[PDB]
């Protein structure tokens, strides 16, 4: 179904098929440890079955029936039903034990740790419950007479236990054994008879939720129901029937997936058959796993969630499961998402794989990730309401465009971005930059005809399905939209118009579609590949003209696929280590390869580890995205090394692909071969590389011919050495300068034996300034403008820096009437410095500008002192006629002091 | 601190205790001799309850919503279902006093004049336990442990949830000081048990104290506060009063408390017990104040029957300066963030903060009566080591406040004074109308400008070291809002008709308008670009062109680089500029030396090469250099440089220069017809024969 994909990878078989009753997996360092019959306690470690460690362990009297693990200490507990109960310690490589004990009067039903790894809880069937320290040192115990217990765990914060009670009823009680009250089990209306707890398990969060307030308590019962708390209180609960005899259940290390284990009766026998069922924290089913085997006892996650074992009759299984992550890739960027251990955001990554940067943006409520060219959707859940955060290639939003939808499943395009509800799709036309027909909204039985630029009938999203969606995809052509009954609906794009419905023999649990939007490859809700050629007449058995053929292919455990973009019938298929390119319906050779398949064009699949790069997902590694060459590709670079460059180019002319040509233009380039180079340029039509050959072959020097073409490359480092090695400093200069290294080309300049050109070192310290000032790095551009003589921008420099002192003796430097004297002069206005400002329309020869300076800053000595000229007499009038205006204010203090600052000592 | 009347309504009689419904919808008033019922929205009564005989002294109701538990003079205690019956009686020795539900296992307690009731839903009997003295008033520990009883004799007494005594306090008097009221702190994990639901008969008939948490809240008679452990232990001091109070209580946070009484008011407190301020003032003694679960509601009681019900509004206080986001938290912090680094410091005062303001290397706290001067102790733009500088024991009052260098500038509500840091007035300025707004906006240490909008509409400029005020414009509408762009040469408005208006102060004309704005910022770095906020969307304009709009409720604070500070209603949240998008519409009408300006910022190298293309082609070769080196394309960088190394050599022909991009681009015909007009048929000729185009290249000999 919707979901991550898994299948049975390994296997270990235990000596005298002695049967496990339990197993569980350690998180920090990985090692197993199971438990079975006759006193068997063994420790297993899987490396890249072939395990690397495996010791059996000694002391117990019967079934080891628990098995438990503390993750902040190097400590394995164990008891069996003897009741001795042991802690074991990992020391010179062994495990060792390091405290025994033995109550002498009951079976120990069940135990935990508790959150921090501090305490263990051990309960009793009888009634007793002991807490004790990390230390072994016991700290308390009751015995809780009345009932028998059968289960327990903490709480997130180690402030509460839930005990279980055998007669299938839940108690919970504070840190100190106080009865706080009985839990409300909702799950178990409309039931007969006794009923047992199955298990429980709380995620405490560690890796973050995947959302807040998601529920984090999960309990099962052993009639098949389950229920799914927020909290150990939370009486209304996610409710699930899962329709079979449970065993146990386990979380994911994420808390992300819980997985329960359990047996069924098979459909046409009175036989059980073992079943693992996968759901999210929601209740919706993700899967269902078989496996061989009596019965499966026990189930436990990898501290990855990369694999899940199984202990079943004598065996262990091992699922290797492929997580459904939040990702995409867009324009050379990878986007991969996760959850915190200290946010309730998802931390969003673009990484710029291009140029090796993160760009870091922490998203709430993040339900998927999409991409189609350098554009990505982080579709989320708004503050019902949900937004597609339409986003570029280095993670800063562009639209979030709000709809009134649940965006369940989502496809994107060059144009268009579909969003679909199990029971309608909604569908938006974008692009950066009329606006009025570029929404709309449709329900999946409605019959449209694609005219209509109608408004958003919200409304008609409600009405109920009998057959909801699964899976859509589209292809800038057409929408192909996937219902739960196996019909297929056919729309057209731009406008939406149902153009025909198919029907299938199968769910679809993936679709995808070749660029010429004939070719659907489906995946079965089963993981089996099959392709429908949409277009293709038949004559049916009846002689009825049916349109849509199912093609002869068939493949099995499938779940990543990609049509490539370029060509309509190259198509790329994973198994499970192994990809299956094909061309047409016929397979090539098989990839080793665990990445997902990122991009498909110019004959090469781009494959992304993203297994490895949630392992520490702030420190990626270039080797993490891996390159595939396809076979004529392959082929051609394997007779270019063989054959050699000049009959190789046979079979390219045989079999052309512009890929190929400019293959063996670069080979040619690298041998020197100017004559087959300017072919293979011709033959891809690059007009830049026709020049870049006729270029070389007018030099003189093989060395300097060397040095150029080493250039065309990128491998610029090399050029220059080669150009130091030549006695070509200047052309050293020349490379860096086209290249822009300011500071490479200061470095030779002053590292060099020949006197630098100094116009050249101001040109330098310029480019080198700007570069900084371009970045609003004011305090760097001062350096190299005051070195470079750039007045004209060190006082724009001097000015954002705030630095009237630096300002003033850049103006106090300049020759009088200098072009940059009356902008100085303006700044010091802004500002409100009179005396500066004074002083630049003095050396500006601009005296008029001087004396309105004075008045506007109201210097009016200053203002009046300016003798020289006619104009003193003439502001004299203004100078009486504002302090008339004040006088009309009625202010005549401050006209005497006006008056004061006139020299109208007089008046 | 805000308070609002949202209802009022007066009963027949005096008002006793007060219940919510733990969803908040229905309030429960013990009013004389009858139970009444309300809606919480606005204050309709439903019905009064007609069970009990005499004077219903007290109503409590349980944690799951489900029962209430109501008390008499006629010695009843009745359970009533939320179905509003009664469904099983009971009848204590005498009458009673106060009830209390356990917020966990809904055990009951119901105090007497010496004996206290305890029982468990719908058991068959009641723990009918003796004290020592009148039990006045009852509360259970946050976890349901412990009930704690406060008695008239001045004592308060803690007692098992089997009814066994533990620990025991008297007040330094004893029955001189009776214990009218207290509360356990809701603060703990146990609030939100029971926050997660979507669901007349007759009854007859402990160690390590130290290491429990809980807290209680005493109020008493000898006109002090006190707050204690479960140990027995007094936390600090005796926070005294001028009144008797009543009812000391709690917001559901635990962080607020509430204090009635003979003052005849609700007073507010911080959980230290400093007074924050005061809801609604009364006509008469208030027996009762309840604040609403899940919200900052209060309901209110009075000896003269009066209920009144008021919502706190807690108002938004901060300043940013360029990058130093300070704002109040509590109501006696500051937290004070840097938002390149993200980097937090707590700043805690002795109480209510009711001012900020923040200048490079200066912040200004002003409290009820003092204001505090303080200062970063490094010249490094990363510090947060901020000291106290000064501190100014005086009291003020005022409009506005900023802080400048060597100053502290007040606006009282006509007149701009400038004070000293050690509080000497410097200078005074008086406007000619009300001043609606203030910021300060730069200056060399002293002289600092400052720009002030007053409700007549007109803006100034005020230097500090200066007597006189500088008009700068005069508009049609009282400034509500106000900021200047980066060099100072640019001025937008805000003009309290919910417009942005933008103008140009060096010569005094408008610019541009948009009609719906509420805050404005221009960034701090890029002139010619700012941000809005308004009606629901955040708005981003560049230099003319149109605007960037999008969905968001918030205030725009500032706009630095890539990022707009938008203020959520609690906290800072950092929107980002779509980039790629001004950029475009530099693009669109050929600025390319703009159009970079933009890029710089931040772009993708998609932008960058889609930029670079676009000014090698329109022949600007000087930003088409750095479009590329950004990009680091060595191609059409040696196209450049061959470009420059023909235009140096005395080349000028522009067909000629876009032919050779239109070559390289592979733009063929359009490349050939510059070829053909430019005068130079042979290159169009020379093109198509290397390409082996002969098809085409047959036209070119001539």
């Amino acid at each position: 179904f919707q979901g991550m994909f898994f299948y049975l990878s390994k296997k270990i078989s235990i000596p005298n098929n002695v049967k496990l009753q339990c197993v569980s997996w350690n998180k920090e360092q990985g090692f197993i440890a199971c438990g079975g019959e006759d006193g068997l306690l063994k420790v297993l470690k899987l490396e890249t079955s072939n395990l690397s460690m495996n010791q059996t362990l000694e002391g117990h009297s019967g079934s080891v029936q628990v098995v438990t693990w503390n993750e902040q200490y190097q400590k394995l507990t164990t008891s069996d039903e003897n009741g001795l109960i042991i802690v074991w310690m990992l020391y010179k490589g062994s495990w060792i034990e390091e405290m025994i004990n033995n109550r002498n009067k009951s079976v120990v039903r069940s135990m935990s740790w508790n959150a921090d790894g501090q305490k263990i809880c051990i309960v009793y069937e009888d009634g007793a419950v002991i807490v004790g320290s990390v230390d072994g040192n016991r700290i308390w115990g009751k015995d809780l007479k009345g009932i028998q217990l059968s289960h327990v765990t903490w709480s997130a914060d180690s402030k509460v236990l839930l005990f279980g009670m055998a007669n299938g009823e839940i108690h919970i009680y504070d840190n100190q054994g106080n009865f706080m009250i009985k839990m409300k089990l909702s799950c178990l209306v409309n039931v007969t008879g006794a009923i047992s707890i199955a298990g429980i398990h709380w995620y405490h969060g560690t890796e973050g939720y995947v959302e807040p307030d998601c529920p984090c308590l999960a309990v099962c019962f052993d009639n098949g129901r389950c229920q799914i708390m927020r909290h150990e209180n939370d009486q209304n609960p996610v409710l699930i029937d899962t329709g079979m005899y449970v065993v146990g259940i386990q979380w994911n290390h994420m808390g992300s997936v819980l997985a329960v284990a359990g047996f069924q009766k098979a459909a046409m026998q009175d036989k059980d058959v073992n079943i693992v069922q996968f759901y999210t924290p929601f209740g919706e089913h993700l899967g269902t796993l078989k496996v061989p085997g009596k019965e499966i006892s026990a189930l436990s996650w990898e501290g990855g969630g990369l694999k899940i074992a199984l202990a079943v009759d004598s065996f262990i299984y091992f699922a290797n499961i492929r997580p459904n992550y939040k990702w995409g890739y867009c324009s050379n960027t990878v986007v991969y998402a996760y959850t915190r251990p200290d946010r309730p955001e998802y931390c969003v990554v673009f990484w710029d794989t291009k140029n090796n940067e993160k760009y870091v943006k922490y998203v709430k409520g993040l339900i998927s990730i999409t991409t189609c060219g350098d554009f990505c959707i982080l579709a989320t859940k708004a503050d019902a309401t949900f937004v597609l955060v339409l986003c570029n290639s280095i993670g800063t939003p562009l639209d979030p465009k709000y709809i009134d939808i649940v965006p369940l499943f989502v496809a994107m395009t060059k144009t268009h971005v579909i969003a679909a509800s199990k029971e309608a799709f909604y569908t938006w036309q974008y692009r950066v930059a009329r606006k009025e027909g570029r929404e709309r909204i449709y329900h999946v039985d409605d019959t449209p005809s694609g005219s209509m630029d109608g408004v958003l009938d919200y409304s008609k999203t409600i009405q109920g399905t009998r057959d909801p969606i699964c899976a859509i995809t589209a292809s800038d052509k057409i929408l192909i939209v996937g219902r739960e009954s196996g019909t297929i609906q056919r729309y057209s794009l731009p406008n939406v118009g149902l153009i025909q419905k198919y029907s299938l023999n199968c769910r679809a649990y993936q679709l995808s579609l070749n660029c010429n939007s004939s070719r659907l490859a489906i995946i079965d809700i089963s993981g089996v590949l099959t392709f429908f050629d949409l277009d293709a007449r038949v004559t049916d058995s009846t002689g009825q003209q049916v349109v849509g053929e199912l093609l002869k292919l068939e493949r099995r455990d499938v779940w990543d696929m990609k049509w490539a973009k370029d060509n309509p019938d190259l198509f790329a298929m994973m198994e499970k280590t192994r990809m299956y390119v094909f061309r047409n319906l016929d397979p090539e050779e098989p990839i080793q390869t665990s990445g997902y398949i990122c991009n498909f064009e110019d004959l090469e699949i781009k494959s992304v580890l993203l297994d490895e790069i949630l392992k520490d997902p702030e420190h990626p590694n270039k080797d993490y995205l891996i390159n595939f060459e396809i076979r004529s590709l392959r082929d051609s670079r394997a007779l270019i090394e063989k054959v050699g460059i000049k009959d190789a180019s046979q079979f390219i002319e045989d079999n052309p692909h512009p890929r190929l040509w400019r293959l063996l233009a670069e080979a040619a380039l690298q041998k020197l071969d100017l004559y087959t180079a300017e072919q293979a340029f011709v033959r891809c039509k690059d007009y830049q590389g026709i020049k870049f050959v006729k270029r070389l072959g007018k030099l003189l020097s093989e060395s300097m011919k060397q040095a150029e073409v080493v250039g065309y490359f990128g491998r610029f480092e090399e050029a220059e050495r080669t150009y130091l090695e030549m006695d070509r400093r200047d052309l050293a200069i020349g490379l860096r300068l086209k290249l822009g290294d300011w500071f490479r080309v200061l470095q030779l300049l002053k590292t060099g034996s020949g006197d630098a050109d100094d116009s050249l070192l101001e040109q330098a310290n310029n480019a080198i300034g700007d570069y900084f000032a371009d970045r609003q790095k004011w305090l760097n551009a001062v350096q190299y403008y005051v070195q470079g003589r750039n007045q004209e921008r060190l006082a724009e420099c001097y000015y954002m820096l705030e630095d009237y002192e630096g300002l003033e003796n850049l103006a106090i430097s300049l020759p009088e009437n200098h072009k940059l004297l009356p902008e100085i002069a303006q700044m010091f206005v802004r500002v409100g410095m009179c005396e500066q400002a004074v002083t630049a329309f003095l050396k500006c020869s601009q005296p008029k500008a001087a004396v309105d300076t004075c008045v506007h800053l109201n210097q009016w000595n200053k203002a009046v002192e300016l003798a020289k000229n006619h104009s003193m007499k003439e502001i004299g009038s203004l100078l009486a006629r504002y302090a008339s205006h004040l006088l009309e204010k009625n202010k005549t203090l401050d006209a005497i002091e006006l008056y004061r600052k006139a020299n109208y000592f007089f008046d | 601190m805000r308070a609002v009347l949202t209802w009022r309504d007066k009963a027949e009689h005096c008002i006793n205790d007060i219940a919510f419904k733990p969803d908040g919808t229905q309030l429960i008033l013990a009013a004389g001799s009858r139970l009444l019922v309300y809606d919480t929205s606005d204050g309709t009564l439903l019905q009064p309850l007609k069970g009990h005989k005499d004077t219903v002294y007290c109503v409590a109701y349980a944690k799951d919503g489900k029962r209430f538990a109501s008390g008499s003079a006629d010695k009843s205690v009745i359970i009533w279902t939320s179905k509003l019956e009664g469904i099983l009686k009971y009848t204590h020795n005498d009458a009673i006093q106060c009830v209390s539900y356990n917020p966990i296992t809904h055990q009951l307690a119901s105090c007497s004049s010496s004996d206290f009731g305890l029982w468990s839903p719908e058991q068959k009997s009641v723990s009918k336990h003796k004290s020592s003295s009148k039990i006045i008033c009852c509360s259970w520990t946050n976890d349901g442990q412990y009930l704690a009883l406060g008695m008239f004799n001045g004592i308060i007494s803690i007692r098992n949830k089997n009814g066994e005594e533990k620990v025991k306090i008297e007040r330094p008097g004893g029955s001189l000081s009776p214990i009218w009221s207290i509360c356990w702190n809701p603060s703990s994990r146990w609030e939100s048990f029971w926050m997660n639901r979507e669901n007349x008969x007759x009854x007859x008939x402990d160690d390590n104290l130290e290491e429990r948490n809980d807290i209680l809240a005493v109020a008493d008679w000898g006109q002090k506060v006190s707050f204690y452990q479960l140990s027995g232990k007094q936390i600090g001091k005796d926070r005294a009063l001028n009144f008797d109070p009543c009812c000391i209580s709690y917001f559901t946070k635990g962080e607020y408390i509430l204090l009635g009484g003979s003052d005849k008011q609700v007073s507010l407190f911080t959980k230290d017990g400093v007074r924050l301020g005061t809801v609604g003032e009364q006509n008469s003694w208030v027996w009762t104040c309840q604040a609403k679960p899940d919200s900052n509601y209060v309901v209110v009681g009075c000896q003269d029957g009066t209920i009144s019900f008021y919502q706190l509004i807690f108002s938004t206080v901060h300043g940013l300066y360029k990058d130093r986001y300070a704002y109040r938290d509590s109501m006696t912090d500051v937290i004070v963030q840097h938002l390149i680094t993200e980097q937090k410091v707590r700043i805690k005062c002795k109480e209510l903060v009711k001012k900020i303001a923040i200048y490079r290397n200066r912040l200004a706290i002003q409290l009820p009566e003092k204001i505090l001067i303080y200062e970063l102790y490094s010249e490094d733009l990363s510090d947060m080591h901020y000291r106290v500088k000064e501190k100014i024991i005086k009291k003020f009052e005022c409009n506005l406040l900023v802080v400048c260098a060597n100053h502290i500038i007040l606006c009282q509500e006509k007149r701009l004074q400038c004070l000293s840091f050690s509080g000497v007035k410097e200078r005074e300025w008086q406007m000619e109308s009300l001043i609606r707004y203030i910021k300060v906006i730069g200056g060399p240490p002293g002289r600092e400008g400052l720009l002030v909008g007053l409700k007549n509409g007109q803006i100034l400029k005020i230097f500090v070291d200066n007597l006189f005020a500088i008009v700068l414009l005069k508009q049609a509408t009282a400034v509500r809002c106000l900021d200047m762009s980066a060099s100072r040469k640019k001025l937008a408005v805000v003009d309290e008709n919910d417009t942005c208006l933008v103008y140009d102060i060096d010569t005094k004309e408008l610019l541009f308008q948009e009609p719906n704005a509420n805050s404005v910022a221009w960034n701090t770095q890029c002139e010619d670009m700012l941000c809005f906020s308004g009606g629901g969307y955040l708005n981003i304009k560049a230099s003319t062109f149109p605007v960037h709009r999008q969905k968001l409720q918030g205030f725009v604070v500032g706009y630095n680089g890539s990022k707009i500070f938008c203020l959520h209603v609690f906290s800072i949240s950092a929107v980002e500029v779509p980039q790629s998008a001004p950029m475009y519409q530099y693009l669109d009408r050929k600025l390319f030396k703009e159009a970079y300006q933009i890029a710089c910022l931040g772009v993708t190298d998609t932008d960058w090469r889609e930029l670079a293309m676009e000014a090698l082609e329109g022949l600007d070769f000087e930003t088409a250099k750095k479009a590329f080196i950004r990009v680091q394309d060595l191609r059409y960088l040696e196209l450049i440089s061959s470009i420059e190394e023909r235009k140096k050599r005395g080349e000028t022909n522009n067909d000629l220069f876009l032919a050779d991009v239109f070559s390289y681009q592979g733009k063929f015909h359009e490349a050939a017809k510059l070829y053909k007009r430019s005068g130079h048929e042979n290159l169009a000729l020379e093109m198509y024969t290397d390409l082996c185009m002969f098809e085409y290249a047959k036209d070119f000999l001539g």
